[PDB]
């Protein structure tokens, strides 16, 4: 089976920085890319990056780079997601996208990322 | 030309090397099992290349003849724009498409009906 | 019809190549070549003429033979030596340094180890780097004492690429594209056998093609496919860059007993200065190569844009810096300032801090691990760069500009540098033909 | 969004209609990597279809989609109540983009 | 008949389905050493066979004849009684017991004989 | 005399030994793999003996004439003065330095000449 259990929703402080994780079953962990996928309530779709788990190879966003960083763990089997300087556009909830074919196939890191996970929303707003 | 030497050269041309590439075909605890079975699959493929010429109508080597006609679906072209326009690269590149019953024929016809009559006219 | 046996005919097809290395220096079985046949004395290289063969480095079958021959390799070399499974212990470890950073990246750490005799036990230290072990709740413990089984390198082999040719067996024939412009894909005009290939140095590095082929009198920039960032960028130089590699501490190796039989080689004090690696490269060179690849980089990208260099992105450590060896050891130089330079249109030598790391896990196979020994004195090498393992960043709605990363990781981009002109053909001597001759009855 | 979609969709089940997934020369016509998604109100969304001119396992043959030159259109066939959800619309051009969306209404009020 | 597959087939026949095991005799890490061990005992058998007929006055396939004479304690019978009333079958079964001497002198009393001679007239 | 039995007699009786030898040319874990390998590099072996004699032009055994002049020059004998006067050992020995050139040229120049123009002239 496949399954991408993610962590329990967040409340966050403009400023900080927030982490998030999501485990991987059922696979081979070390042979397909993993899309990091972030879904602001009610608009459209943007993205994270995508980890490549042999070695740990990541590619993030124009308009994300500097604030997201993505590692893995490779034991344990599991993903992570850290994401710094929050703002409060960034209240939205997360999701991680595991790719289809493995990272071998033509156009692998950038197909349909079948498999989902259930996505943990996170919470930046200025109130306390 | 050396091993594959006139890989390029006009067949014409190419109907007196075939001695280069007929002699070369031998070249005379793991990562040294590779070394075994890599001989294995040579000596393998020279019977297999050795087995089908005997087995054909000629038993000899680097030329023989034959009895079969040519069918009329192989590539009907004329002689001088087979064996002066042409490389063997490109023509069996063309000539694949029946290969197998190329082959086929070439041994039904030939060993188990030429050969046949050789048994027969030998034997009458 | 008419067969003819002995046509010059080959196909496409994939076959296990052996091996062979000159005969120039056993050291208790070299990693790369101890039952390696001899070379071929004299290489004769045939050349041919109106051949034209479709040669692919991306899909080429040779590049994967040789990744898995030299996992083989690693582990059986690997296999005899010293195990490594009673270093797994508690580590009473303590900083070594007085003034503030005048050196972290060294650790001295005390803990128990079983002697010859099961029944005593000895209290040993070592000097540990701070990348090897991870702290405990100061108790450390190694990095990778819960994932694998750490396993010495016995230091009697040792860990030098030597040229190695892999040499196809009878009926098998290896093509060479020895044309100067060969782009990766499609016909080659100048297409030549060999019995097998040049003198191939099976280095292993990151970002950087140490000690590679040069031969490309061009920075051919090369890549499956260059529309697609996600593909690493492989880039060859033709000009090498000098590279001053040196590990200016002095430390001395302490043979610590876990007998019977079995030897523990831990770094003793560091009579000498402590200092930290540094990787030298000649600001000069380095500038008019990136010059050179920038040039040909803008052939493949717009007319004039803007090509920017930065950092890695982000990842393991043997990817975000330049992993390799130098004279027994693994370590890493981040060349985060060989990457740093923005290109729009158009005496002194640059520094690189380099971090050493004795226990290394490379290639990722969680099932096995490795501890390289300490080498004892001052560890020096030069070395010359032939290529960068380029990435490309995500573009954008209006890429004008179009930044370029290093990357790496999968070994397989370092062994392509090196077999991307050559490919193995089977040879099918049996062939038909049309004849006007008779056999008799 | 570098892909423009149209707002909503309204109609009865049983017909056939089509989603126009209209963007540039460099992401639709550029490449062949155009996919199109399902996302559930409230539930993480789902790959309705493979690519252009190309369905993949797990779903029905209702969802016939392709690409029209600068035009990619979605038609889903026997339009039904589960069909009620959110489409959006994902091409394929370096750094990933994705659709504003494409809502849709089945055997209801536009 | 596919391979022995005229094994029943009385000679008559059985002549005719020989190029068919003669193309099929060679058919074209332990688990997979027992794959390179059959494969080159499957070589190592074929080439003694070929060698047999090599070293035997043939150098040919599927026929061929001598003149060595042809002794009664070889299943003394007439031709009739031999060729239509047993198959090969038996008939090995009944001179499986001179198979080395009958191989030895139609191999000598002509390879080192024959030869000979025809050496000899070609020397004239 | 058995396999190489007649090895220091005269080369005109050693020429009736020849098949006792070329019919032994086959005689049908660690300290085991000896097994596989010796049987390999002996089939091996044999199969290039075989390509070798087949690639002249003869493909037959125990005797093959030519068309290619031997100069006097490399026997600096007559005939008595090589099939009596020495055996086969000490001819070698004398001889094994131009075996290589012998063997090229006597290929080649029979070949790629006596086939080519047998072709020829069933070309007609
Ligand atoms: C690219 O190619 C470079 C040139 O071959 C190479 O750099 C040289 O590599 C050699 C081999 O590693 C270095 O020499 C050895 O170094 C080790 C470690 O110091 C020594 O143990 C070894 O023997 C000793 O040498 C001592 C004198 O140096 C001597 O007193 C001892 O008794 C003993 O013989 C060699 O000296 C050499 O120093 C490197 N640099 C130079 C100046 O040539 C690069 O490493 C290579 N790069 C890659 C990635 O492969
Ligand atoms: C084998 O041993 C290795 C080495 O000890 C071990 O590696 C560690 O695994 C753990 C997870 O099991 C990693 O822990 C995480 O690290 C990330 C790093 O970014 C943290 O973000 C994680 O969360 C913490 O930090 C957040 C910061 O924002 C906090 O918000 C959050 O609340 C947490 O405090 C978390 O710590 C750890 O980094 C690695 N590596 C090291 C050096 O420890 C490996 O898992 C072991 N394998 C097994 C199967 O036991
Ligand atoms: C890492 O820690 C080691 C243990 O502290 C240290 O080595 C030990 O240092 C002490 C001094 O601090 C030495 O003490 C002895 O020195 C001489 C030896 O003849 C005499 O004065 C006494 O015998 C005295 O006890 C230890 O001999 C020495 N080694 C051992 C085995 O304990 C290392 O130097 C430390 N390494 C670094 C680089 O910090
Ligand atoms: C390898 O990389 C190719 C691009 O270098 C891929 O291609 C596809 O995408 C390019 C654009 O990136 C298209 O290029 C132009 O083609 C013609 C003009 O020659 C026009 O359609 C238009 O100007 C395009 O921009 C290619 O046409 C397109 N190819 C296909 C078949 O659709 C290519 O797909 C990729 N992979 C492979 C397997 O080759
Ligand atoms: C090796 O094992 C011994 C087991 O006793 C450790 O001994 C103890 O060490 C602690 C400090 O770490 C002392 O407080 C105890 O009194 C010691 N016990 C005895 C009986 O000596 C020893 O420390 C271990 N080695 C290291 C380097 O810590
Ligand atoms: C690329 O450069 C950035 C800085 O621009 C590096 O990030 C900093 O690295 C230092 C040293 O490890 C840390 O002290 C800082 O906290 C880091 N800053 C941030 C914002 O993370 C980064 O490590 C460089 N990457 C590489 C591979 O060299
Ligand atoms: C590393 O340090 C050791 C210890 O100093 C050096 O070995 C010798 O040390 C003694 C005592 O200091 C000196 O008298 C010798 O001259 C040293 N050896 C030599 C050859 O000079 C050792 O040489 C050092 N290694 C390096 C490469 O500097
Ligand atoms: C290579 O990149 C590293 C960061 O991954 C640089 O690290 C510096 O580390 C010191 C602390 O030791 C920080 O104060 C600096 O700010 C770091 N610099 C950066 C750019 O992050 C390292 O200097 C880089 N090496 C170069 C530029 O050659
Ligand atoms: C190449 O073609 C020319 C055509 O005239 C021919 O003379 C030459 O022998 C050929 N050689 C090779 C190596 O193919
Ligand atoms: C040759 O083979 C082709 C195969 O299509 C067949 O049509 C033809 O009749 C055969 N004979 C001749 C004389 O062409
Ligand atoms: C003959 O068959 C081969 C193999 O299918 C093919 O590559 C070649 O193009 C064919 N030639 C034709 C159809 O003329
Ligand atoms: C001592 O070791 C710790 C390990 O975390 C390190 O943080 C610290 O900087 C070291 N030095 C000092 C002076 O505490
Ligand atoms: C082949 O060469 C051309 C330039 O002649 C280049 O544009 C193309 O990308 C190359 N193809 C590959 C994949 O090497
Ligand atoms: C590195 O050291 C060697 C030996 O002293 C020297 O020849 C080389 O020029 C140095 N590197 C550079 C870039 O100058
Ligand atoms: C490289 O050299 C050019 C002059 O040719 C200079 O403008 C540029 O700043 C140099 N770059 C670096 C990184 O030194
Ligand atoms: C690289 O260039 C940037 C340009 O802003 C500069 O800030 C940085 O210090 C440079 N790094 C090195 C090591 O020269
Ligand atoms: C390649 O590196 C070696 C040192 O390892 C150096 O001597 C040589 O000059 C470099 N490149 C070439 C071919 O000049
Ligand atoms: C069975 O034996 C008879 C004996 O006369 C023979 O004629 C017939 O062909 C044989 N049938 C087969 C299929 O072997
Ligand atoms: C044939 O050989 C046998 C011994 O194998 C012998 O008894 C017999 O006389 C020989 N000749 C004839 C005609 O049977
Ligand atoms: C050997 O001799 C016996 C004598 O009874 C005979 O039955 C048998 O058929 C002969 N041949 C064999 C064993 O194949
Ligand atoms: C040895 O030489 C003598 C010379 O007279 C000859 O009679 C004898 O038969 C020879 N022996 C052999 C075994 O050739
Ligand atoms: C015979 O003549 C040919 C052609 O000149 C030469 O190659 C060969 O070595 C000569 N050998 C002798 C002396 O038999
Ligand atoms: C082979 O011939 C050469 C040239 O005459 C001579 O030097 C050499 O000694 C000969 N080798 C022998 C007779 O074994």
């Amino acid at each position: 089976q496949v399954q991408l259990v993610q962590s329990g929703a967040q409340v966050k402080k403009p400023g900080a920085s927030v982490t998030v994780s999501c485990t991987a079953s059922g696979y081979t962990f070390t042979g397909y890319h993993m899309h990091w996928v972030r879904q602001a309530p009610g608009q459209g779709l943007e993205w994270m990056g995508w980890i490549n788990p042999f070695r740990g190879a990541v590619k993030y966003a124009q308009k994300f780079r500097g604030r997201v960083s993505m590692t893995r763990d490779t034991s344990i089997e599991i993903f992570y997601m850290e994401l710094s300087r929050l703002r409060s556009d960034d209240t939205a909830v997360y999701y991680c996208a595991r790719e289809m074919f493995d990272s071998s196939a033509d156009w692998s890191p950038w197909r349909g990322m079948v498999a989902w996970g259930q996505g943990t929303l996170v919470t930046v707003s200025s109130a306390s | 030309l050396g091993f594959l030497g006139a890989a390029g050269s006009t067949m014409g041309a190419a109907s007196m090397t075939l001695t280069v590439q007929a002699r070369n075909l031998l070249s005379g605890t793991v990562w040294g099992i590779k070394q075994l079975q890599a001989r294995v699959l040579a000596v393998e493929r020279y019977l297999r290349d050795q087995q089908l010429l005997g087995i054909w109508g000629c038993s000899g080597k680097l030329i023989c003849c034959t009895n079969v006609p040519w069918n009329s679906s192989w590539s009907n072209r004329n002689l001088s724009e087979i064996w002066d326009n042409m490389t063997w690269l490109q023509w069996d590149k063309e000539i694949s498409n029946y290969t197998q019953i190329i082959y086929g024929l070439l041994e039904e016809s030939q060993n188990q009906q030429e050969k046949n009559e050789q048994d027969l006219l030998a034997l009458d | 019809v008419t067969v003819y046996y002995g046509v010059p005919v080959w196909k496409d097809a994939e076959t296990t190549l052996f091996c062979a290395s000159d005969a120039k220096t056993e050291k208790h079985n070299v990693w790369a070549t101890h039952a390696c046949v001899p070379t071929d004395p004299n290489p004769q290289e045939i050349h041919l003429e109106n051949v034209t063969e479709e040669f692919n480095m991306w899909k080429n079958n040779m590049v994967e033979q040789m990744h898995t021959d030299i996992i083989s390799l690693w582990d059986q070399s690997l296999k005899p030596c010293v195990k490594l499974t009673p270093l797994c212990v508690t580590l009473q470890c303590t900083n070594v340094t007085n003034n503030i950073t005048d050196d972290g990246e060294l650790k001295n750490c005390s803990f128990n180890m079983t002697t010859e005799l099961r029944d005593k036990k000895q209290k040993v230290y070592s000097l540990f780097y701070r990348l090897d072990v991870v702290q405990i709740n100061k108790e450390y413990r190694l990095i990778n004492c819960n994932t694998s089984a750490i396993t010495q390198a016995c230091p009697k082999v040792s860990f030098e690429p030597i040229p190695i040719h892999y040499c196809a067996p009878a009926g098998f024939a290896i093509l060479k594209c020895k044309d100067k412009k060969f782009n990766g894909t499609g016909p080659c005009p100048s297409v030549s056998t060999v019995q097998c290939t040049h003198g191939i140095k099976p280095v292993v590095s990151t970002q950087l093609l140490l000690n590679g082929s040069l031969a490309e009198e061009e920075v051919m920039i090369r890549s499956e496919n260059i529309t697609n960032n996600a593909k690493n960028i492989l880039v060859q130089f033709n000009t090498p860059v000098q590279i001053n590699c040196t590990r200016p501490n002095n430390n001395t190796r302490k043979s610590i007993r876990i007998g019977p039989g079995q030897a523990f080689y831990a770094t003793g004090d560091i009579i000498g200065d402590i200092r930290q690696a540094h990787c030298n490269v000649s600001k000069a060179t380095w500038n008019e190569t990136l010059g050179k690849v920038v040039k040909q980089l803008r052939k493949h990208f717009g007319n004039n844009t803007i090509i920017r260099f930065a950092n890695s992105s982000g990842g393991d450590l043997e990817v975000t810096t330049h992993s390799f060896n130098c004279g027994g050891e693994f370590f890493y130089c981040n060349t985060s300032g060989l990457f740093n330079s923005t290109w729009i249109s158009n005496n002194d030598s640059i520094t690189l801090p380099c971090r050493i790391k004795q226990i290394i896990n490379m290639w990722q196979r969680i099932g096995q691990a490795m501890y390289a020994p300490p080498i004892q004195g001052v560890i020096r090498c030069v070395s010359n760069i032939t290529g960068l393992i380029l990435t490309r960043d995500g573009g954008s709605t209006n890429s004008t500009t179009e930044t370029f990363r290093p990357g790496g990781g999968d070994m397989r981009d370092n062994w392509r540098s090196e077999l991307y002109k050559y490919k193995v053909v089977k040879i099918e001597p049996l062939g038909v033909a049309p004849t006007r001759c008779k056999r008799r009855v | 969004s570098a892909l423009t979609q149209p707002a909503s969709v309204s109609g009865s089940p049983g017909q056939s209609i089509t989603i126009s997934c209209t963007g540039s020369s460099r992401d639709v016509g550029g490449f062949d990597l155009v996919s199109w998604y399902q996302q559930h109100p409230g539930k993480a969304p789902k790959l309705m279809i493979y690519e252009v001119s190309k369905r993949p396992s797990g779903v029905s043959n209702r969802f016939s989609a392709s690409k029209s030159g600068n035009t990619a259109s979605l038609t889903i066939s026997g339009l039904q109540a589960e069909d009620e959800a959110d489409y959006y619309c994902y091409s394929y051009a370096d750094g990933v983009a994705f659709g504003g969306g494409t809502k849709l209404t089945v055997l209801g009020q536009p």
